[PDB]
């Protein structure tokens, strides 16, 4: 019963998410909620580095975090590059200034800022919010059978 | 009879044998001691430097990925489009009354109508027509979660079940795609006999 | 059976020469939803 | 092979007496003694690296013909 009452509620849960809970619903753009497969490539970006990366202190939150947002830029580019080119991120470290290493790669593939994911860009974006010897992700990515571990996994640290 | 020696005064070069085998002997010298020499000092810098730096200079260079399209026609400004019709065509016509195409497939000895279209206008297949060629002719399947342990997710083999790059799958595959696709000596087994 | 048949196509842009504009740019809007969503679908079913 | 009389000066610290010697089909063995000064566990901060360098004759008695001569600060190994 477990996914059906998800189904029934989602549209709820993720509104709480967003509203009373540390790690909301990940796909949510400019307030108004979504599912992984409508965010666009873009937004999924635009939208990791506000919740993994902080703009008080201008440091990513762990360098797991960010390895995670470059492991996902590299799918990017693997994905709407036609041949085979090297890499716009050579080391994540690029990332440490966030929002011009999106717009580096975002105008290298001006695509992937209307289309939705593809869907093994979904996947692969799941198995790499579980992936071992990593810190959790800070929010929701999806509502399925592993939704209370996604839920309350490592939630101590947020004080 | 003629004869129309064609020849740039080759027969005028003596001892041409040798001299000839002497200009090659010598361009695999150059060659291969640029070869033997150049190898062994970036050798060199890696026993004095150590290959823990020399790493990150091995660049990371990306394997593109098949992103499939669906060929939705292009929407061309309005301005472009009220140009290439006559001015006096808007509110002429009764657009109940127009027919027009939506959606169209199809399913031939090519695959669909986008597989097809590539061998038809193009002649042979993209990245994104390979691996759909691989995909509905069951060569290629889908995985995700955790084989060999380790989680993989995108394309494999179908029979073997070994992970397989959609880069790779145009060497692997296209031989048997176009030796199985289109006008073919007949099958028995797609007939039953 | 001496069925013949010939059918003509036009470009479909000669179509939206036939409608005002507000009302083209706002269909174009509404395709390029369509569009995004059918790409979702189509790659979730030939996925599984 | 004549490749290799090549790579062999093509280095910097193979030096001989006169490196027009003949190099070709000789048996050339190296009685190095080299030395190291640490700066980590693994970063050196010099090598020195000496021995001369001796030719068979045809009566396969070694004779030198060369001196090796390295050294080289922040090293990684010894090349
Ligand atoms: N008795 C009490 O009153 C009391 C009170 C509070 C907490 N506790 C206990 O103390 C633990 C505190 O941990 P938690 O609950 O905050 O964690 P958690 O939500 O239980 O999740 C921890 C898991 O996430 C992985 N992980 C966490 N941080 C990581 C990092 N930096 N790098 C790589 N992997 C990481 C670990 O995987 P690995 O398997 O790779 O390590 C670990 O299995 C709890 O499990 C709880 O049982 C007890």
């Amino acid at each position: 019963k477990l996914v059906p009452t998800l189904e029934a509620k989602r549209d709820y849960i993720i509104s709480r998410l967003n509203a009373d809970f540390q790690k909301p619903w990940f796909a949510t753009v400019n307030g108004q909620a979504r599912d992984l497969a409508t965010m666009t490539y873009e937004e999924v970006a635009k939208r990791l580095v506000e919740l993994m990366f902080i703009r008080s202190t201008n440091s990513w939150f762990d360098v797991t975090w960010r390895t995670f947002t470059g492991d996902f830029l590299r799918r990017v580019e693997e994905r709407f590059t036609k041949s085979k080119t090297l890499s716009l991120i050579q080391s994540y470290s690029l990332l440490d200034k966030p929002d011009e290493a999106i717009e580096k790669v975002f105008n290298a593939y001006p695509a992937a800022r209307e289309q939705f994911l593809n869907a093994q860009d979904i996947d692969h974006f799941l198995s790499m919010c579980q992936n071992p010897m990593q810190k959790p992700v800070p929010f929701v990515p999806v509502l399925d059978r592993r939704f209370e571990i996604f839920f309350k996994k490592d939630s101590l640290w947020q004080s | 009879p003629v004869m129309a020696d064609l020849n740039g005064g080759l027969q005028f070069v003596p001892e041409l044998k040798e001299f000839t085998a002497k200009l090659r002997k010598e361009l695999v010298e150059t060659s291969e001691v640029r070869k033997a020499v150049s190898i062994e000092t970036a050798l060199e810098h890696k026993v004095v430097n150590g290959n823990s730096a020399d790493a990150a200079y091995a660049q990371v260079e990306i394997q593109p990925r098949a992103n499939i399209q669906l060929d939705f026609p292009e929407l061309k400004p309005y301005k472009q489009v009220k140009q290439i019709a006559p001015a006096e065509l808007e509110g002429l016509l009764d657009l109940e009354r127009v027919i027009v195409v939506t959606g169209f497939a199809e399913v031939g000895p090519w695959g669909s109508a986008r597989t097809r279209w590539e061998m038809e206008a193009f002649g042979e297949f993209s990245l994104e027509g390979c691996v759909e060629m691989a995909w509905i002719m069951g060569f290629i399947s889908y995985h995700n979660g955790n084989l060999k342990g380790r989680p993989y997710t995108g394309w494999v083999d179908s029979k073997t079940k070994e992970p397989v790059d959609d880069k790779d799958v145009k060497a692997k595959y296209e031989t048997s795609i176009l030796e199985h696709s289109g006008i073919r000596l007949i099958e028995p087994e797609l007939f039953n006999g | 059976g001496q069925k013949g048949g010939q059918a003509i196509v036009v470009h479909p842009d000669y179509l939206y020469g036939a409608i005002t504009e507000d009302r083209y740019n706002e269909y174009v809007a509404k395709v390029s939803a369509r569009e995004k969503s059918a790409y979702k679908f189509f790659h979730n079913g030939m996925i599984y | 092979t004549s490749k290799d009389i090549a790579v062999l000066r093509s280095k910097e610290w193979f030096q001989l007496d006169d490196e027009d010697f003949d190099l070709l089909n000789k048996t050339l063995t190296f009685e190095t003694e080299t030395e190291v000064t640490f700066k980590n566990a693994n970063i050196f901060s010099s090598v020195k690296c000496f021995g001369p360098i001796k030719v068979e004759l045809p009566t396969k008695e070694t004779v030198e013909i060369g001196i090796v001569d390295y050294e080289a600060g922040a090293s990684h190994g010894n090349p």
